[PDB]
């Protein structure tokens, strides 16, 4: 068939598609996250994300898992600074059991203080496993420096507030971030009226419109972590557009021209041009990526480089060459109409995957309360301009700079330098 | 009701845990239902609960008993641990019936 | 496309398996690629 | 007697006074330091502090200890950024056993490895310690932001090289950096010809003045630690004058002049003008002081302030705005000679104590070679005029400012908002 | 130079670690409350 999107009464989007797939996947998906937090309240969002098998008014927490697992369906819980989603997944059969579990982790948790005391240890491991891979640490650090409040709140909890998230805490997020207008319930192989009898069911009594965090302010600064590690992974950003605009758009086709993530294993990125132009400087092992992160407020666009603690300073110069040049005109219109073919591939693979497009469908309906079919994000695509390509690029040189630097810095640039 | 309940404090003055200072839920049998319990109790409860066995057991050591002023009285004997107990033996039976069946 | 799922070169991708509470988080385009050929 | 200065061959500065007291204070200073670890081997000023203890080629770990224990002696090393001090403390009388353990620590360290993994712990206790004070840690983020060089280098071990420092490293910071005309012996209680036979006999090799550090470069940074302390610690500075320079006295004065330090116990610190300035408009517990931080290369002025979390901009944009007025000209001659007394009051009253004359004789033959009389530093502090002050004021709020804040942070203004 | 250098001092004999540090306030907060 085809997406079924209806804005209910309340301000709860329910989207559904029926695929007619053996494994139907539900999720819920709720305009809080990391931004909507403030310096009192650190952390909360990561132990909600951290809480959902934990006791609910309808379900105890072993009757929630057992019955997930009897059914053999997955809860999980994807957060993004902008957002939480909760999304069930089961043979088309056994949905309705994940719904109502779903519903009842969503709009009525019961946060007792022992359960809530033993997942706070739950913190520490996690955030260990993300930071086990630099970046996370790397883009954490860059989102604290580029923004002063909102979006600069970590998606994980503040190591001074690991134990001390409080189930009053929990409560308060639920109740002024968890609200009727801030949810989308997307789901695909099950029936638009199935997902209305649930939405009604449980997600009525919250009221819309809830606690709004204040808009991201551009902080333009620096941080610099020195670990030791051999490799220094640089990210140096500025301020691009917020989602949804011609703008976010242009940069993201400036993303594909300076070279987004490899595409040939073992590639050497040949059409990627900061591979190339760091290439021609540095002749030691380096990983050059452009980073375009779009937030509902702000956006962030930059250029992300792992690289030898000797070279580093190199390597950054060299990619903030090629954006220059880029900036400067010199930009081909096959380049661009490349790194069209790139991003429109990508959408579309993306989107190729149920979770893909659940998530999609999910994040659209709740940034712009509408859904729009992959052929008009193409058109979109195809829209961009080469000249917007340039004014991006220039606005990416000309605008100040947010740096986050992880490893042995010595020879690292300062901003400044840059 | 009034029969029952005169019989009932009839048995609550027999009980010496009273004389002692000591509440009825002090006086539980420590089962693992009720270890977990008290382990889920509230810092305040459990810490007067505490003071409470501490005090009744140094007064049994020296054969005493609390004076009559400060004897726990039947209506003001608060029975803090039975939701959590309560609590505690749902989630126990709620498991032995998964295990059942 | 309104997410940061939309950049593809690796949002921190950052989940840990699970079953039943699997919890993950993404933040935007990453790097860690094609530097891994080389130690 | 009279101070004697000797400036040997080799380059090593010999100073004593016999002041015909009970004890006799004997000190090494050598200009070694944070400033003078690169970042590869950042840390081992810090174990070099710490292992003062370690066995020795003329004696061991055993002897050193038992035997200044048994003459009832002190062994202490104080560290600054820009110095190291060795003090032996003892009666006059066994003074030569220390000195030879104090010329034995300093110039024929072993660093045995097993002694050094040892010792490796105790960096992360004294940095714990040190730590407890939320003073050291906001003004290790101060240099840290203030300096893109060796100044920015913390006094404390960085946590990633807390057993990652080897035994070469020391060595090598030893000998590149323990050099004779680094370093100047200090006596009080001990005849001049005694010293000379006993820097004769130890600190003849590793002449020379030894690797030279990097000029520090100013950063203009900002670090926040978000804490989740009660009260929120903030300093904001901007570069100043290097110690021993008209401008540095003028700074002096000027920090004086804005409120240094209480006089009266439990008082309303009314000579000041920043703390009135912030009492009127803040009635909550509240501290504010001038930091005022000499070194050779360069120095930090600014402001110190202890505030609530809530009411953190309030404290600083009023200590910011007092200073403003005295840039202005807002000064009076009459608080320019309280300044004046107060500085050359603190200077003698520092000097009263032998550890504070033997530290002020080892920083002035270090940093510039001969000794000058308390007379001429108070003739120095005299000169200054009010327009030097004046001048200074405005150089402090025309520069570049750097900030580190401790604490909830919530309230605590960037310093573009500053 | 520091009026309130507030030198973190390690309690010691034999072997004192010193490290000191620029005046750093705190002289006149214990007057309200910690």
């Amino acid at each position: 068939q085809d997406l079924e999107f209806t804005r209910l009464p309340n301000g709860l989007v329910i989207a559904s598609l029926e695929n007619y797939a053996p494994a139907s996947r539900i999720g819920l998906f709720i305009k809080a996250g990391s931004r909507y937090e403030d310096s009192n309240n650190l952390g909360t969002s990561h132990l909600l994300r951290l809480a959902s098998s934990l006791t609910t008014k309808g379900a105890s927490s072993f009757k929630i898992t057992r019955g997930i697992e009897a059914v053999g369906g997955k809860l999980s819980v994807t957060s993004t600074r902008e957002s939480m989603a909760y999304t069930v997944e089961c043979l088309r059969d056994d949905i309705e059991i994940l719904m109502e579990f779903l519903l009842n982790v969503t709009a009525a948790p019961e946060f007792r203080r022992w359960e809530v005391a033993a997942l706070q240890s739950q913190l520490r491991i996690d955030k260990a496993v993300a930071f086990q891979n630099p970046q996370a640490q790397v883009l954490e650090n860059l989102h604290a420096a580029a923004y002063r409040n909102a979006l600069a709140n970590s998606l994980y909890c503040p190591d001074y507030r690991i134990g001390k998230v409080t189930p009053d805490q929990l409560h308060y997020y639920v109740q002024n971030h968890f609200t009727s207008a801030r949810m989308a319930l997307i789901g695909l192989g099950v029936s638009h009226p199935v997902l209305k009898q649930v939405a009604e069911r449980f997600l009525n009594m919250r009221g819309g419109l809830g606690l709004s965090g204040a808009k991201a302010k551009y902080r333009g600064g620096e941080i610099r972590d020195q670990n030791g590690d051999s490799l220094v992974h640089a990210a140096l950003v500025a301020e691009s557009a917020a989602t949804g605009s011609a703008e976010a758009n242009a940069f993201s086709v400036l993303q594909h021209v300076l070279g987004a993530g490899p595409h040939v294993k073992r590639g050497s990125n040949a059409t990627s041009s900061l591979y190339q132009a760091v290439a021609k400087g540095v002749h030691q092992p380096f990983d050059v990526s452009a980073f375009n992160a779009s937030y509902s407020d702000s956006g962030l666009f930059g250029i992300y480089t792992i690289s030898q603690a000797a070279s580093a300073g190199d390597v950054i110069k060299s990619a903030y060459d090629q954006v220059k040049t880029i900036a400067q005109g010199n930009l081909s219109n096959t380049d661009v109409q490349a790194a069209k073919n790139k991003l429109k591939a990508g959408y579309l693979m993306s989107v190729e995957s149920s979770e893909g497009f659940l998530d999609e469908v999910g994040s659209q309906a709740l940034v712009a309360g509408s859904y729009v079919q992959p052929s008009t994000v193409l058109q979109q695509i195809d829209s961009v301009a080469d000249a917007d390509v340039i004014n991006a690029a220039k606005k990416f040189v000309s605008g100040r700079k947010s740096m986050a630097a992880s490893g042995n810095l010595g020879h690292t640039p300062f901003v400044d330098e840059l | 009701s009034k029969w029952l309940e005169g019989i009932r404090k009839w048995y609550y003055n027999a009980a010496g845990f009273n004389k002692l200072g000591l509440m009825r839920d002090d006086t539980i049998y420590e089962d693992d239902d009720v270890k977990e319990a008290i382990r889920r109790l509230p810092e305040n409860l459990y810490n007067d609960r505490v003071f409470r066995i501490k005090r009744a057991l140094d007064l049994t050591m020296r054969q005493q008993i609390l004076p009559k002023e400060q004897w726990t009285k039947y209506e003001e004997d608060k029975f803090y641990l039975e939701p959590y107990l309560k609590e505690v033996i749902r989630e126990r039976k709620e498991r032995e019936e998964w295990a059942k069946k | 496309r309104h997410v940061v799922c939309r950049f593809p070169l690796g949002p921190f991708c950052a989940g840990v398996v699970g079953h039943a509470a699997l919890p993950a988080t993404s933040e935007s385009p990453v790097l860690d690629a094609k530097r891994s050929f080389l130690c």
